[PDB]
RNA sequence: CUCGAUGUUGGAUCAGGACAUCCCGAUGGUGCAGCCGCUAUUAAAGGUUCGUUUGUUCAACGAUUAAAGUCCUACGUGAUCU
RNA sequence: CCCAUAGUAGGCCUAAAAGCAGCCACCAAUUAAGAAAGCGUUCAAGCUCAACACCCACUACCUAAAAAAUCCCAAACAUAUAA
RNA sequence: UGGUAUAUAGUUUAAACAAAACUAAUGAUUAACACUCAUUAAAUUAUGAUAAUCAUAUUUACCAUCCA
């Protein structure tokens, strides 16, 4: 097996991969683009 | 032409142009400044 | 200036710029005068005379160029940009240069 | 090392917003849970396999009723990721000896004391 | 095949005292 | 071409697995159930 | 009428007597005899030491974990000293000299036969640590160029920062967490063991909160 | 994996493939005058020698050639040979 | 993009140091231009930049590749209401 | 190709702040020499950093080198 700290980016367990995908930052999206308003 | 991953203008007469799907540096004053995106 | 100076005024016998400064449509013609009257452009050919005529008759501005070959170029700046006039002026210079030689 | 998980007590402190979302009353807590297993115990530590047995949740999708008390909730918290918890609602009160045999647990969590299998005349 | 060295730490095999 | 060294889903170099849209929806669907479990265990 | 603005003044600033970076030795003066375990946790997670500015206003900020051997120190020293203006600039080391011994076995040897002999020394670094700090009568734009050149040559992700840009970095990360529209966060799911997720997570993830993976720091993770 | 056997170097025979091009083709740069070179881009259709010593692969040497390429193919190939 | 005169080749050191090998100062003429930010000259010349004028450049200020050996490798598709 | 060592007057040779040896010149000595003695002249492979110690490439020495 591989150690917890590696030189390459270690592959994540799929459950963890799904965790990361589901918890990604979602920025606040305004209803109307601010550039389209006075 | 020398292949370069990072294109840099080497004099004031160097100009960046995108041709055939890749970026080139052309220079008429110093033809040695010619670069091709790698 | 530099762009026009690089070509030179070898085949230009005389350049005459006529405009009415009090009018509101002379900005383009006056900008043309500033470019052609530059020290660099004039230095290319010392036999070419740049003549600036200031009139208050109310007529529209005009630019008259006389080449050594005898052909003339009349550019009316009432509805022309300085860049357009300079571009046409340079083209005729190139044409009259090859003809004479 | 993988070990049992201590859940911070703050996780189980409902905010005013939660009461609006789920519709519970903090001053009138429900008496009984409806607990259903919805997730396998395979690939789970042995201590979670054991508590599912203690709660009678060996068969999935089979509702079991449990008391809403600290000791029971302590077991439910260990397997909260394997089950679905809903409050038991008694719209017509508790079943009586007369209507013991005419009850039905609906999917809404309401235990009705009459099951006529007839359309509503209303 | 290279000839290897040996460990210089002996002892240290005591069992737990319970 | 395109071989994965050794066995596909173990070891240092593995076949990359990607998270589909429905895999995300499946996880979020179960997160909502557990979030509600927390609520009913609070009273 | 192009509008001029007041130029910043550095009259209060004072340059130390030794502005240039001092020499870092390959190994400690007294060689270590006891061989140490690998202890990779010393480059894992956020840094707790040397995270704040001290004397200067500019520095190189670590964005990952890694070990600095003597070769790196020479690259940093020669590049900064050659590029800096000694009269108006001063630089100090924000990392200790190589002190952790690294063992190596003889070439071609088999597994076993005891631990290897000490070969060289390294300096462990964690993400968020200032590696070199610069100051003096200069602006960030003056030193940003050669500081970024040094940062690119380090064995870990790094970037030249200043007192202003470092504070803006931290404020942006705090704002992203506050305005995040995703109702689900790695912290909430991990600390509550939702879905039994802790069966695939490390005990360190309770404090790392998905921002660190091995020695790598993920700045866009909230 | 194979020891109720997957015969072990170099050579002969016949070669399939890669291109990170030795020669031949087409281009950019040059501290490219020209003749020769150096470096890079593109190109794998075709070609890539004969000898003395050594079992040798290599290496050295002699005489040549537009060139005497680098690799993989169970360090290709012994139910074809040596 | 446009444009560039001048106390003056500041003093010092130096065979020579003229904005630009080093050391010190870094003041002043012109509405405007650093005792000079980058090239250049044996030293000078010479070409730019920061100035003025003209005048809406009405700048992004996050980075950036690819090569192997029998023969690429499902076919395809940006449009009809989340099931 | 690969590492391991390598360098000091003109030469020869310990050691780096430069010691002796020979050759060179000068004196003392002899009738004149040689010998001897004294004195003088005379050097650290050159490049970058630590500040005089590690590197850097050279330099020549030194062993290493299909395979079954
Ligand atoms: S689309 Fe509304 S401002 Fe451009
Ligand atoms: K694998
Ligand atoms: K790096
Ligand atoms: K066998
Ligand atoms: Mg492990
Ligand atoms: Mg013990
Ligand atoms: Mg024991
Ligand atoms: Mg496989
Ligand atoms: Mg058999
Ligand atoms: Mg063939
Ligand atoms: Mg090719
Ligand atoms: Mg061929
Ligand atoms: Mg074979
Ligand atoms: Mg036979
Ligand atoms: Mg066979
Ligand atoms: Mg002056
Ligand atoms: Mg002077
Ligand atoms: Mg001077
Ligand atoms: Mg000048
Ligand atoms: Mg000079
Ligand atoms: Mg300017
Ligand atoms: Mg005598
Ligand atoms: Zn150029």
């Amino acid at each position: 097996g591989s150690k917890a700290v590696t030189r390459h980016r270690r592959v994540m367990h799929f459950q963890r991969q799904k965790l990361m995908a589901v918890t990604e930052y979602i920025p606040p999206k305004p209803a109307i683009h601010p550039s389209c308003l006075p | 032409f020398k292949n370069k991953t990072v294109l840099k203008k080497r004099c004031k007469d160097c100009y960046l142009v995108k041709r055939r799907g890749r970026w080139y540096v052309y220079c008429k004053t110093h033809p040695r400044h010619k670069q091709r995106q790698m | 200036a530099a762009a026009l100076a690089r070509l030179g005024l070898r085949p230009v016998k005389q350049v005459r710029v006529q405009f009415c400064p009090f009018e509101k449509n002379v900005e383009s013609t006056r900008t043309f005068l500033q470019t052609v009257s530059s020290e660099k452009v004039r230095s290319t050919n010392l036999n070419c005379s740049v003549i600036a005529d200031v009139r208050h008759d109310g007529s529209e501005p005009c630019v008259d160029v006389l080449f050594g070959d005898g052909h003339r170029l009349i550019m009316r700046g009432a509805h022309l940009t300085a860049l357009e006039m300079l571009t046409a002026f340079a083209s005729h210079i190139r044409a009259r240069d090859a003809a004479g030689s | 090392k993988f070990t049992r998980s201590r859940i911070p007590e703050k996780v189980f402190q409902a905010s005013p917003e939660d009461h609006e979302k789920y519709g519970g009353d903090p001053q009138n807590p429900h008496k009984l849970h409806i607990v259903t297993r919805i997730k396998s115990t395979r690939r789970r530590p042995y201590w979670e396999k054991d508590i599912i047995k203690m709660l009678g949740l060996e068969k999935a999708h089979t509702p079991q009723v449990h008391k809403n008390i600290p000791s029971v909730n302590a077991k439910l918290k260990v397997v909260k990721h394997l089950i679905r918890i809903k409050p038991l609602k008694l719209p017509q009160g508790l079943p009586a000896e007369e209507n013991m045999s005419n009850t039905c647990l609906k999917s809404t969590g309401e235990l009705v004391v009459q099951w006529h299998l007839k359309p509503v005349e209303q | 095949k290279k000839s290897g060295g040996s460990s210089k730490n002996l002892g240290g095999k005591s069992s737990g005292r319970r | 071409r395109g071989r994965i060294p050794g066995r596909q889903w173990i070891g240092k170099h593995r076949r990359p697995r990607f998270v589909s849209l429905r895999a995300k929806q499946n996880m979020i669907r179960r997160l909502e159930i557990e979030a509600e479990n927390h609520y009913w265990l609070s009273m | 009428v192009k509008t001029l603005l007041p130029v910043p003044s550095f009259e209060d600033v004072s340059i130390p007597e030794k502005p240039k970076l001092r020499f870092i030795e390959r190994a400690p003066l007294v060689p270590k005899v006891r061989r140490e375990p690998k202890n990779l946790s010393d480059i894992r997670g956020p840094s707790t030491e040397a995270t704040e500015f001290t004397e200067g206003n500019f520095a190189i900020l670590a964005l990952g974990g890694g070990y600095l051997h003597w070769g790196h120190f020479e690259m940093m020293r020669l590049t900064i000293n050659r590029s800096m203006d000694p009269k108006n600039m001063f630089a100090i080391w924000r990392v200790p000299a190589p002190f952790k011994p690294i063992t190596r076995k003889s070439v071609g040897h088999r597994m076993g036969g005891g631990k290897g002999a000490i070969d060289h020394y390294v300096t462990p670094v964690k993400a968020g640590r200032l590696v070199v700090e610069m100051g003096g009568r200069c602006e960030f734009e003056e030193v940003q160029g050669f500081l970024d050149q040094v940062a690119h040559k380090l064995p870990f992700a790094a970037k030249a920062v200043s007192r202003g840009t470092l504070e803006k970095m931290r404020k942006d990360q705090e704002e992203r967490e506050r305005n995040n529209q995703n109702p689900w966060t790695f912290e909430r799911i991990a600390t509550a063991n939702m879905l039994g997720i802790r069966k695939v997570l490390s005990p360190y993830d309770l404090t790392h909160k998905g921002k660190y993976w091995g020695k790598f720091y993920m700045p866009k993770r909230v």
